[PDB]
């Protein structure tokens, strides 16, 4: 957030170093439980596709 | 063989291109909005421009139509003099007049002066509710009328409002007292 | 070894000398304006 | 030195504390080290650090 | 060069491929890692007392000596 | 002259302000980088024509 | 977003330079049509204050 607020960025050098993200999951909670019976039952089922996005960034927030 | 250790622990900068306040004018602090300060701010702001004042005169240099306006008042306790300011003009007579072409002497600023002081004092502008255009021109420019008093605030203790009533009275006169009202405004707080 | 040839000059837009009470950026514009009237005045005294 | 902060600040209020020391040896300085109450409004702005400590010898600056 | 003798060499001349080694290779890692010449990015980082010239120094000296 | 500014090129693209200029077929400005914002309090003019935010009140089209 | 990520910065003054939100929308699109036939049954309905607070959040982000 603060190195891409900088008036005098030097925005290359910055955008090479931005470091990766890592998802974590709670076992226990029912969302986790039902996304995981859900692609139990069907692993290419496009609601799972589009729950997993809708999820993920809620978290990015 | 060649590939770990890749972590390369570069230089942060801290180096700030701080932002400076748009100012207001004194015209969008007390009319256009009516943003509140303390009257201690109010005449730190009067000694604040009247020091500005006093360091710009003794270089003889000349703005006409010093106003409320033309004054910038910024973040932080910080009032500052500009340039960017029918339209509201506020004069002394001898300016008003075809007589002299050259009204440059610096009494006028003085007493153009007294006028922003008064527009600080009052918070509204001098004259608004008892004329239209051709009773404040042309009385004005005769020489034959004052603001009222009325609008000026009676939270003023009595050192400053005596001073803001001598500075009426300068319209009689030809005074280029600016190092010593600042030395009475100042003592004064 | 005589330098009074050096000895006054007038810069407008010159940081060293803005009051702390006074738009800087006001007052180099302003400064600058008293300079070309004080010439033209003398540019007429010329004629 | 409350009365002396105010002469060489020209701030209204009293300093907030003092150091006042004597160095020994070949170099034989005196310093008075004032902190303000509240940080001056343009403490970061300024293109070089304004003014905040001056050097005398023999009591000329 | 380091290549050359590997069955008889002597070890301070290998020691010096190491370091010359090392250095350069850091620095080609990080001109691919980033836009730089190494010329333009310079040997003023060579200044920093950290663990990672160290002790992965002497890990990669090994590595690259032993298997060969 | 109409302009916008934020995070990056396609972000500003696709922004919420931005549909009935595109519609009336004017030209949007993109302003990308964190220094737009301190030259743009200062340049309020441009060959006499006043630059206006599409993000603020009051906008005239 | 810029003036809160300066690190030396002193943001404690903002209160005369931050903008005023001004909520507008968007009179043509169904949800702000359906929205006042729903505030039409009941002004004082909690139903239709959670969007106004949903929909301001969402429009925020």
């Amino acid at each position: 957030r603060i190195m891409k607020a900088q008036a005098l960025r030097d925005n290359s050098t910055m955008g090479y170093m931005m470091a990766k993200k890592h998802l974590e999951i709670n076992p226990d909670h029912p969302i986790v439980e039902t996304l995981r019976q859900k692609a139990e039952a069907d692993k290419n089922d496009k609601a799972v596709k589009d729950l997993v996005v809708l999820l993920f960034e809620t978290a990015l927030l | 063989n060649i590939l770990l250790f890749m972590g390369y622990m570069t230089k942060d900068n801290l180096a700030i291109v701080t932002q400076w306040c748009e100012g207001s004018s004194l015209y969008k602090h007390l009319h256009v909005q009516e943003t509140k300060f303390q009257m201690f701010q109010l005449i730190d702001i009067a000694r604040q421009t009247a020091q500005g004042m006093d360091y710009l005169h003794a270089k003889n240099i000349i703005h006409r139509d010093m106003k409320s306006n033309n004054i910038f008042l910024h973040e932080g306790l910080t009032v500052k003099i500009g340039d960017f300011g029918g339209s509201v003009l506020w004069m002394a007579p001898e300016v008003i007049r075809m007589q002299d072409n050259n009204p440059f002497s610096f009494q006028s600023d003085v007493y153009s002066y007294g006028i922003v002081l008064y527009e600080l004092m009052t918070g509204e502008l001098p004259y608004s509710h008892i004329n239209n255009r051709d009773q404040i021109i042309f009385m004005v420019g005769r020489g034959y009328a004052s603001p009222d008093l009325s609008k000026l605030y009676k939270n003023c203790p009595k050192a400053m409002k005596r001073l803001v009533a001598d500075c009426v009275k300068k319209v009689k006169e030809e005074r280029p007292l600016f190092p010593q009202i600042l030395s009475s405004i100042e003592l004064l707080q | 070894v005589d330098y009074s040839v050096w000895d006054h000059i007038e810069v407008s837009d010159d940081e060293d000398e803005t009051h702390p009470n006074i738009d800087t950026a006001s007052l180099f514009r302003w400064r600058h304006q008293a300079r070309v009237e004080r010439m033209e005045q003398f540019q007429k005294e010329k004629e | 030195y409350g009365e002396f902060y105010k002469s060489l600040t020209n701030d209204w209020e009293d300093h907030l504390a003092v150091k006042h020391f004597s160095v020994e040896g070949q170099l034989e300085f005196r310093a008075l080290l004032f902190i303000p109450r509240r940080a001056p409004f343009d403490l970061f702005e300024n293109k070089k650090k304004k003014n905040n400590i001056k050097l005398y010898v023999r009591r000329v600056f | 060069w380091c290549i050359d003798l590997e069955v008889e060499e002597k070890c301070a001349l290998m020691e010096q491929v190491a370091h010359q080694t090392i250095v350069m290779q850091f620095i080609l890692e990080l001109a691919k890692s980033l836009k730089v010449d190494p010329r333009a990015c310079f040997r003023q980082f060579f200044t920093k007392i950290k663990t990672a010239d160290r002790q992965y120094m002497e890990g990669f000296n090994d590595e690259l000596e032993a298997f060969k | 002259i109409y302009y916008i500014t934020g995070e990056s090129k396609e972000q500003v693209a696709n922004s919420a302000f931005v549909e009935r200029v595109r519609k009336r077929g004017f030209e949007v400005v993109y302003m990308t980088e964190p220094i737009d914002e301190y030259c743009v309090q200062q340049l309020k003019e441009f060959d006499g024509k006043s630059l206006v935010s599409v993000t603020k009140e009051g906008l005239e089209l």
